[PDB]
């Protein structure tokens, strides 16, 4: 699920 | 949104570093959040502190009396009416997820077994339909006026 | 619902509604800030994950409850299960009027008969003994003669006996394999808490002795009585239905 | 002889002698508790070990670093029957010294301070009984060993099934103790690749670079290497002799003037001695060869500095051209051969997209966690912590061990995490198995399985309660000021307790101790399983691990294992067995030198005993212990042939050894089928105890040991006679030899009386000793439950005779004469705890009071003023326990209620009737009330009753020790005294107590008084304070449950007799339900009128081939056979002689056995009371597979005056006449299982309902319905059953509207039916309502 | 394993022979526990696909059905022709060798009277109307399924076949789990050959030179009890309708041959065996091998 934890932080 | 606040209420001319001015602001709005809507049961924001309190203290006196402090030893310790602690205690409580397992993995789940106490057995409703039978034969034996002024009542 | 010792317990989806409503009311109030995109953004890809979570968990990374490890049941697992609708699955819906115990022999029964306990029957045709004692008026009424049977007063046995002679009951043995797992039997009573179960009957159900247990169902309705009479009843089905020659074969 | 053996003597047969006796049985549990909780001086494993490894802890570089000291266990607070009762957990107090130290910045190093904190405490833990098992909750708990893989490095297969293309793989998995898995694989490209657990794979080489080894070391490493010359001119190549092995000339081979072998003939040994005599070192060939070869290593123009060739490039005649003009004398090559060393790692090259170190590690950081950017910190720190982080690594020492031992090293023990060596030799092994040499291991053989158990599985969770205090020991640690805080302000002591009430508290293997039985408590802590924490999975494997292996003779049992969803995942422990130093199962064996049978006993592991050949069992050896036959059928690597006398390295130790303790209690089970006898010793263990122990007339010898080490019986612990036997206690006193100078006193056992077992059932222990007998050490002082004079008896034998009566044993059913239930020997005790709380609702407290509105003096009868039910009151179903009221008040009752209560005056209560009452249909005696009250809750009345009554009892059993004990220590004093000053009648005219002062002249007699003087005055003090602390224990504050005020537990006694329905079994799996129970008249009966107890049905011996049950039964025939005759010679009371005589032929008995009985024993007082013992019946002990052979049998049967038939005629008792045929009688051993009938037999009229869905559900004991599952569905569809079909689902379930129309018109005598709609589908309509669709229900 | 449990019941056993027993045992109840599991997962699929079948009309009045024979298949007679047929309603009329002759009259359940009936006359095949057959829609006519039940008579109006079809085939499932040179003719009839063509050849062989020939029996009075497959390529010994006798050698062949015969004479020439293509020579001594 290109984990949302990443793409917040990106 | 903690961050949002301060840089909106700063002001640079009172010579406060920012990074600790904000920290307070901060430090406010998460504990206000986790306070108010982590439970599922909500409580008033001085009862948790009243709370966490007490998680501190049952440590501080867990290894100075040798086992752990009665639920009356504490009591001195506080402040407060001293039998509030029991009253604490029992609304402090998390509740539990209905759908625990019991054992055997089972579809037998806790949920499962909490009868109903709302219901009206059948064995009631019998007599009901029996207690409107009675009351009526007594009722129509008598004399007419004493049935109309029963009748509206 | 409250249990005792003052815990309650409560359904997952609790857990996840109020996640949804928070989340919804903080857009909200963010709206009215004029909070950057960069974080409206973030609460949106959080409220449109946390309604997936909700609706069906695990298409996802699956958002666990509070504290708890365990995953959280959702909205799609209510009717999802194993296999689907749950109250169609095995089992499959627990009915009244019935009950079990250990089965065992009893040769001198003739075949259209079954071996019921004395102290079980009792307590199966309950509403039936309520009606007729009252009906012929050994009883007042229906208060009366639950109480009356309560005492267990001797009254009740010869009352009994009228209740229970034409009504067959049903007889059924744990894997129902073929349609003859359920058949039907009329009841004669017994002092002792076992099933007599007529020995040539043993073949069709595949049941031994080693502590099988049976299970009783009372026929309700005067449709359901003569319907397990002329289709249900034991000495109607004596072939078997996959090849023409007797079941009923001496064991 | 010992004294309880020589009470009664077992006749034994069986040839074979006994060598080594069966050991501790509870060895397992017992030894490894003890080797966790103990001082060790060194690192082996223990707390000392789990200590040592995450500590010491230091601060962020600051030189604070907290060292270890050393650690102490404080007394129980309360010890075992106390501990029971109230609910707490046995437990020690954890009190372990601590050092913080603090270096100055900056130092020559040297602290500014160390506080030596006395003692912080951390937790409790549990500890164990003198028995091996727990108490966590007032209730004994078990802690079953586990099995899991070894570590180590394990090939493995996955032939066929792969890909469909058969075309097999081999695949190595390293498995650390902790840490990731490191896996392995091919693919059938021939592609070396490696996996972190399941994720993505990558090409196997990736690693080597990132351990910094370039292409060339690699290629050097994995294959040779072929070096070709170009010499004069144009290509020669040196030649090893044997390489050429494996294939045919590639082209005219020729050196030395002669060509040896020519383009396409095969080389072989002809050539290869030419070659190697001849010394053909150089050979000639073409230019044409390196067509296709791979160059090994690197090779550059040295002028204009460019790439000739890179490394694993194939050449050509044109890249050999720009080296060859440059004058390159050498040109390495690949030696490539698809026997020996086949190009798998040169393959692997190709597809690495890496070069260098760093293009590696970020590639392998990209796989664990993808989408992220890699960093150059990042990756070389995440990789370090993988293989070389001392704290998230270890593969243990065991591990590290198994390590070497699978890769054929020397050393034993060395690094913790892996080296650079270790990672290759890995691969390299792996190569070479694929290449041909060598095997794949298999999961199931008990070499690579391992065995932890209770010792171990608490450490490794208490390991991981410290790593989760460190953090926030070192987030402290950070920031903390100097001297304000010390070591026990940061450590908090929840985290670790928690972390061991998890374990102990809830786990797979925690379970409530199997207690009903003596055989099967020890049968339960002996076991193994292979599920919960590390293990497999029920739905992962797979008939392959289940399936019986050979490594499992002598170590895991054969036959014993449960017969369900589970077979093989359980494996009960043998005999024999016996856990390794290192964890391992090994197994005794006897060391045969050449020509000699020793008697010294040999250890062999699993993989040790693969390899020496092994004699059996069952081998005739005599006159010294030499093979008596020059060959003996023996096994070696896993089977089984003839042998050579002189080749046998061991023999096996007894006979018995390959069953389990279960098994081995089973007599004549050599003759019975493997299946049955699975049935059999899984019924045995679920025998409820019956009233009277008997004893099993057909034994195999192994009850005595079984009775002793289990807890349940009070061994003598010094000898000794009695003093004083009381059906409450027993007193010893002890033999002069053993007794200690001062503290001497005497042995006292308190025996245990009625109380609840975990299964319900009644755990009572009775004497069985009388005044003044000789006791010696290791002695039966009295027996427990299902134990009769130190024999281990779960049943009841009788008379049984086999023939079919009347159909009413038709299948295995069972026909039981009155004889049995009328003398009350298959009645068995059982005891229900019934508990009532006082609890707290918003609107007050509720009462226990006795004034309950609208009930009569009939229930107030049996109760006292206070509300509790009297002892000893035998009460039935319905009877009120506890009167209880809670309040309730303004009802608000409805209009027609209101008005009819008004017309007949009721005081309308404010108060709910809430009583106790007992549960329908169960009735027993009340034999013990409890009352436990909350601190601050007053006592009741009948508690300062109870408080009073127990006050009695502590004062009357403290004072009673101290009276027996000042008087036995007085009177040997007063006696020495007497030696050497005796004032006779002047000394006890003065108070005794005043005596210690009194001396004696100079000798060690007076120092010797000395001692009994010290520990007398202790005993005056010491009696002090222990009634003092006793007495304060009682009255202090019972802690109790939040919401809960006050709690009365009430014991029932409920005495069960025997009725049709209840299953009951012979010990060889035959079950049998009993059907009807018969006048004795109606018995088969024979000449001398004696009828017979139960009667068996013949047809259930052939198809189930179990044998042995005949056997017993004729052999326990013979057994009641000498009884008779000595029954009749008692009576007749004709003299000693002739009962000696007669005695002593029935213990000698032909010849060969191992006895050796008398004349020595006392030939008056214990022969007449041997005599006794022997009139029910003489117990026999058939061993295993030594047992009684059928001649045995039948001489036996000569002596009783017996036919040798084993059958005699019988009469039907109701016509009379004859029986044509003889039938066989005979007495078999009989067991009542704990399926009794009257708690399976349910039924329900009406009840309570499920909230959430409106279905039938047990709620006031009024039981919940049967279940109607999808197969009874089916069948009424096949029938053409509409109706019955819809009144099983709409109202006889699930319409709440329906179900009370249908009872409403029930009573008023119409049957009809109004259905309506299932709430189940129409909580599912609102369901799918709630989610996007909009489902209706229409119309037209 | 290649060393039996030389003893048996009534002795003992010894270690190794019980330690072998075990196995077989463990493997045992493991099986069927699992047999347990396969059959409950292949009633369930069963019903699934079948269930809503019902049986709707009395006769769809069409004439199709199925043809049945008996079973006898190469080995021995495992179903006679009268169990086959029983219970089932005709297709067509079946006649005797002779003709005009109606035997039995088209639909007719055939119940036990008629069946004995048909095996009096040499009664060899039936054309039988079958369920998959039946025209009706959404159900299966009455005629076309049979009689079959507890009862005796044809079945009802309304039944519901298709649970009791299911449930019959999946209970049972409990239950459930180099010589070949010449024909003999068990039992004295007379040979009928189906679809060969042959050349008499110089040894007089009845060559077959098709794929799909089998070896029939006649019988006398209804019993074509055995039959058998020759395989192509064939040394025979009866020709065709010459009378067999009890166990007589019909047939011979190599087990590991099978010859690729010509119906002609004539020389041999190679075409494209050229040696190294697709042959190579091996050449005997002496005798020109
Ligand atoms: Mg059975
Ligand atoms: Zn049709």
């Amino acid at each position: 699920t290109t984990d949302p934890v990443r793409m917040y932080m990106r | 949104i903690g961050l949002m606040k301060a840089v909106d209420k700063f002001e640079y001319r009172r010579g406060y570093k920012f990074s600790t001015y904000a920290t307070w602001w901060i430090r406010q709005a998460i504990t206000r959040s986790i306070a108010d809507q982590a439970r599922t049961i909500r409580i008033p924001v001085h009862m948790i502190e009243t709370i966490n309190k007490l998680n501190r203290i049952s440590r501080q006196m867990l290894q100075e009396m040798g086992r752990e402090p009665t639920p009356e030893e504490l009591a001195e310790r506080m402040l407060m009416p001293e039998d509030k602690i029991r009253k604490v205690l029992k609304i402090a409580k998390e509740p539990i997820s209905m759908e625990t397992p019991i054992g055997d993995d089972e579809d037998s789940h806790l949920g499962d077994f909490i009868e109903d106490t709302t219901l009206e057995l059948p064995l009631d409703s019998a007599t009901t339909e029996s207690l409107r039978a009675a009351t009526h034969d007594v009722l129509a034996g008598l004399t007419a006026r004493e049935a109309k002024v029963l009748r509206m009542r | 619902v409250p249990l005792d010792g003052g815990r309650f317990a409560t359904s997952d989806l609790n857990d996840l509604y109020r996640r949804v409503i928070n989340r919804n009311n903080r857009l909200k109030r963010l709206l009215d800030l004029a909070a950057p995109d960069i974080i409206v953004r973030n609460e949106k890809r959080m409220l449109q994950e946390a309604v997936d979570a909700l609706l069906d968990n695990g298409r996802r990374g699956r958002a666990i409850t509070g504290s708890n490890k365990r995953p959280l049941k959702s909205l799609a697992d209510m009717i999802k299960g194993k296999q689907g609708r749950f109250r169609q699955n095995l089992l499959g819906k627990r009915v009244d009027y019935s009950g079990r115990s250990v089965i065992t022999v009893g040769p001198y029964l003739r075949l259209h008969q079954c071996g019921l306990p004395k102290k079980m029957a009792l307590e199966l045709f309950k509403p039936f003994i309520y009606g007729k004692l009252e009906l012929r008026g050994l009883a007042t009424t229906i208060k009366a003669a639950k109480k009356m049977v309560e005492r267990e007063e001797a009254v009740v046995w010869d009352i009994l006996d009228e209740v229970i002679r034409e009504h067959p009951v049903l007889l059924n043995r744990a894997p129902t394999l073929h349609r003859l797992g359920i058949q039907a039997f009329e009841p004669v009573l017994i002092e002792g808490k076992a099933i007599q179960l007529h020995p040539l009957v043993c073949a069709a159900y595949n049941a031994d002795f080693d502590g099988d247990q049976m299970a009783v169902h009372v026929p309700l309705t005067l449709e359901a009585q003569l319907e397990a009479r002329a289709l249900m009843m034991s000495t109607n089905n004596i072939l078997s239905p996959a090849n023409g020659e007797p079941i009923i074969v001496p064991s | 002889y010992s004294y309880t053996e020589k009470k009664r003597i077992r006749k034994d047969f069986g040839k074979r002698p006994q060598v080594l006796d069966v050991p501790y049985l509870l060895s397992i549990q017992l030894d490894s508790f003890q080797k966790f909780i103990e001082q060790d001086p060194e690192g082996q494993y223990g707390l000392e070990a789990a200590f040592r490894s995450v500590f010491p802890i230091q601060s962020y570089s600051g030189n604070s670093e907290l060292q270890y000291v050393s650690y102490r266990l404080g007394e129980p607070v309360f010890d075992v029957q106390e501990c029971q009762i109230r609910g707490v957990t046995y437990s020690a107090p954890l009190r372990v010294k601590l050092r913080l130290v603090i270096y100055e910045r900056e130092a020559p190093e040297g602290t500014v301070k160390d506080i030596k904190e006395q003692e912080v405490y951390m937790g409790e833990i549990p500890l164990m009984t003198d028995n091996g098992t727990f108490v966590i909750n007032g209730t004994e708990r078990v802690i079953v060993s586990q099995l899991h893989r070894s570590p180590g490095v394990f090939f493995d297969s996955d032939k066929g099934k792969t890909h469909s293309s058969g075309k097999v793989l081999y695949n190595a998995r390293i498995i650390p103790y902790r840490g990731s898995w490191l896996d392995f694989e091919f693919d059938p490209k021939d592609n070396l690749f490696v996996r972190i657990d399941r994720r993505r794979k990558l090409p196997a080489t990736i690693i080597l670079r990132a351990l910094n080894y370039t292409t060339e070391q690699i290629l050097d490493l994995f294959f040779e290497k072929v070096i070709f010359e170009i010499r004069d001119n144009k290509l020669q190549m040196e030649l090893v002799p044997e390489r050429l092995r494996g294939e045919t000339a590639s082209f005219d081979i020729e050196a030395n003037g002669k060509v040896y072998v020519e383009k396409g003939r095969r080389i072989t040994a002809r050539h290869i001695r030419q070659l190697e005599k001849d010394d053909v070192k150089l050979i000639e060939v073409p230019v044409e060869y390196i067509a296709g070869k791979v160059v090994a290593k690197d090779y550059i123009d040295e002028s204009t500095g460019e790439l000739i060739c890179a490394a694993n490039m194939e050449l050509s005649l044109d890249l050999l051209a720009k080296l060859s003009q440059s004058g390159h004398k050498r040109i390495e090559t690949l030696f490539t051969n698809d026997l020996d060393h086949g190009p798998y790692i040169s393959e692997t090259l190709r597809v690495d997209p890496t070069n260098d170190r760093l293009s590696a590690l970020v590639e392998i950081y990209r796989m664990m966690r993808p989408g992220e950017p890699p960093t150059r910190e990042a990756a070389e720190s995440l990789f370090e912590n993988l293989f070389f982080s001392e704290d998230r690594y270890d593969l243990s020492a065991v591990g590290r061990m198994k390590f070497n031992r699978s890769l054929l090293r020397e050393e034993i023990e060395g690094s913790g995490i892996l080296s650079k060596d270790d990672i290759i030799d890995v691969m390299k092994k792996l190569i070479d198995i694929r290449n041909g040499k060598g095997e794949v291991d298999d999961i199931d053989h008990l070499g690579n399985r391992r065995i932890r158990s209770v010792g171990e599985m608490a450490e490794n969770q208490f390991r991981v309660g410290l790593v989760r205090v460190e953090r926030a020991v070192k987030e402290r640690l950070s920031l903390g000021d100097l001297d304000t805080l010390m070591p026990q302000d940061m450590i908090n002591a929840k985290p670790i307790s928690a972390a061991v009430k998890e374990f102990f508290g809830s786990s797979q293997l925690s379970q409530f101790m199997d207690q009903n039985n003596p055989l099967s408590e020890i049968t339960h802590k002996r076991r193994i399983s292979a599920l919960g924490p590390g293990g497999l999975t029920r739905e992962r494997a797979g008939f392959e691990v289940r399936d019986v292996h050979p490594t499992h003779y002598g170590r895991v049992c054969p036959i014993e294992t449960p017969e369900g969803p589970n077979i093989g995942l359980i494996n009960s422990l043998s005999v024999y067995a016996q856990t390794n130093e290192y964890g391992f199962l090994e197994t005794p064996y006897r060391k045969v030198t050449d020509g000699v049978v020793t008697d010294e006993i040999h250890y062999l592991s699993a993989i040790e005993e693969g390899n020496y050949v092994i004699a059996q069992a069952n081998s005739n050896l005599d006159e010294e212990g030499h093979f008596v036959e020059d060959l003996v059928t023996c096994r070696s690597k896993g089977e089984s042939s003839l042998f050579s006398r002189d080749q046998v390295d061991y023999m096996d130790v007894s006979t018995q050894q390959v069953v389990s303790v279960g098994a081995s209690l089973i007599p004549f089970l050599e003759h019975d089928d493997a299946n049955r006898a699975l049935m059999g010793a899984n019924m045995q263990r679920q025998a409820v105890p019956t009233l009277r122990a008997d004893k099993p007339l057909v034994g195999t010898g192994m009850e005595r040991a079984v009775a002793v080490d289990s807890g349940v019986t009070a061994v003598a612990k010094r000898g000794g006679v009695v003093q004083y036997v009381d059906a409450s206690r027993i007193v010893i006193k002890v033999n002069e030899d053993e007794m200690y100078p001062g503290e001497a006193g005497i042995d006292i056992y308190n025996l245990t009386k009625y109380t609840r077992s975990n299964q319900n059932t009644c755990i009572n222990q009775m004497p069985c000793v009388s005044l003044g007998e000789p006791v010696e050490r290791g002695d039966v002082l009295a027996d427990g439950p299902s134990t009769d004079l130190g024999e281990l008896a779960l049943g009841q034998n009788m008379r049984v005779a086999f023939m079919p009566w009347n159909g009413y044993n038709f299948e295995d059913s069972i026909l039981v004469s009155e004889r049995v239930v009328q003398e009350d020997r298959f009645t068995t005790i059982h005891i229900q705890e019934l508990a009532c709380v006082s609890r707290d609702t918003k609107l007050g407290p509720e009462e226990i009071t006795a004034d309950i509105p609208n009930v009569g003096e009939a229930a107030l009868s049996k109760l006292d003023e206070s509300g509790i039910v009297y002892i000893g009151a035998e009460v039935t179903g319905g009877d009120i326990l506890v009167g209880k009221v809670t309040p309730k008040g303004e009802t608000q009752l409805t209009p027609e209620e209101k008005l009819l209560r008004a017309i007949f005056g009721e005081k309308a209560s404010d108060v709910k009737d809430s009583s106790l009452r007992v549960p329908n249909g169960v009735s027993g005696t009340v034999i013990d009330v409890q009352v436990f009250t909350r601190d601050g809750v007053e006592k009741d009345k009948r508690a300062l009753e109870i408080e009073e009554m127990q006050l009695k009892q502590a004062k009357k059993d403290l004072s009673e020790e101290l009276q027996i004990l000042e008087a036995g220590l007085f009177s040997r004093i007063r006696a020495v005294l007497v030696a050497g000053g005796v004032e006779a009648e002047k000394l006890d005219k003065l108070p005794r107590d005043r005596w210690l002062e009194l001396g004696l002249t100079d000798e060690e007699k007076q120092n010797q008084l000395e001692q009994l003087a010290e520990q007398y005055d202790e005993l005056k003090h010491e009696f002090e304070k222990k009634l003092e602390a006793k007495r304060r224990k009682i009255t202090q504050g019972d802690d109790l449950a939040p919401g809960v005020l006050k709690i009365v537990k009430v014991y029932l006694a409920v005495k069960r007799r025997i009725q049709p329905g209840d299953k009951m079994a012979g010990r060889h799996g035959n079950k049998g339900v009993i059907s009807k129970i018969n006048p004795i008249e109606d018995m088969p009966y024979d000449e001398n009128g004696t009828p017979v107890d139960i009667v068996l049905n013949p047809l259930g011996v052939p198809s189930r081939m179990n044998i042995g049950q005949i056997l017993e039964t004729h052999l326990g025939m013979a057994a009641k056979g000498i009884g008779d005759k000595i029954n009749a010679m008692l009576k007749q009371q004709q003299e000693v002689a002739k009962l000696r005589e007669f005695i002593q032929r029935a213990y000698d008995l032909g010849a060969d056995v191992r006895q050796k009985v008398d004349l020595s024993t006392f030939s008056d007082e214990e022969v007449m009371r041997l005599a006794e013992n022997l009139r029910k019946g003489m117990p026999i002990a058939t061993p295993v597979f030594d047992g009684a052979k059928e001649a045995e049998i039948k001489e036996l049967l000569k002596l009783g005056d017996l036919p040798t038939s084993g059958q005699i005629r019988l009469y039907d008792g109701r016509t009379g006449e004859q029986f044509e045929r003889p039938v066989t009688v005979g007495y078999m051993y009989m067991l009542k299982l704990n399926h009794l009938v009257d708690d399976k037999m349910h039924a329900r009229s009406t009840g309570s309902y499920s909230l959430v869905t409106q279905q039938p559900l047990g709620g006031k004991a009024q039981f919940g319905g049967q279940r109607f599952g999808e197969m009874e569905v089916w069948a009424l569809e096949a029938y053409g059953a509409a109706y019955t079909l819809q009144e099983m689902l709409t109202v006889k379930s699930d319409d709440v509207n329906g179900r009370t129309k249908m009872y409403k018109n029930i009573v008023d005598g119409n049957h009809q039916m109004e259905p309506g709609m299932p709430e189940s589908f129409n909580v599912l309509l609102k369901e799918i309502r709630s989610l996007g669709i909009n489902i209706e229900l229409e119309d037209e | 394993i290649e060393t039996p449990i030389t003893a048996n019941f009534r002795e003992g056993l010894n270690v190794l022979q019980y330690f072998i027993s075990t196995h077989g045992a463990r493997k045992g109840l493991a099986d069927t526990a699992l047999k347990t599991a396969n059959s409950g997962y292949l009633t369930r699929r069963l019903v699934d696909v079948a269930q809503d079948l019902v049986v709707t009309e009395d006769d769809c009045g069409t004439h199709e059905g199925i043809m049945m024979t008996p079973v006898i298949e190469g080995g021995d007679v495992k179903e006679p022709l009268r169990d086959r047929v029983l219970g089932r309603v005709t297709a067509e009329d079946v006649l005797k060798p002779g003709t005009a002759d109606i035997l039995v009259p088209r639909n007719t359940l055939l119940h036990e009277q008629w069946c004995d009936l048909l095996e009096e006359n040499s009664v060899d095949a039936v054309k039988v109307r079958s369920v998959v057959s039946c025209d009706t829609d959404f159900g299966v006519c009455a005629h076309c399924y049979g009689r079959d039940l507890a009862r005796g008579h044809i079945i009802n109006k309304g039944e519901a076949i298709g649970v009791i079809a299911a449930q019959s085939i999946g209970e049972p499932g409990t239950q459930l789990t180099a010589a070949e040179s010449s024909i003999q003719v068990k039992n004295k009839g007379s040979i009928k050959l189906s679809n060969v063509k042959s050349v008499v050849n110089s040894s007089g062989k009845l060559v077959i030179t098709s794929r799909n020939t089998e070896l029939k029996l006649i019988d006398e009075f209804g019993r074509t009890k055995e039959s058998y497959k020759v395989p192509y390529g064939a040394v025979l010994a009866k020709g065709d309708g010459e009378q067999v006798a009890g166990g007589e050698t019909v047939a011979n062949w190599d087990p590991h041959t099978m010859p690729v015969i010509t119906e002609v004479s004539g020389f041999v020439r190679f075409t494209d065996m050229i040696d190294g293509q697709t042959i190579t020579r091996q050449t005997d001594e002496l005798t020109g091998l």
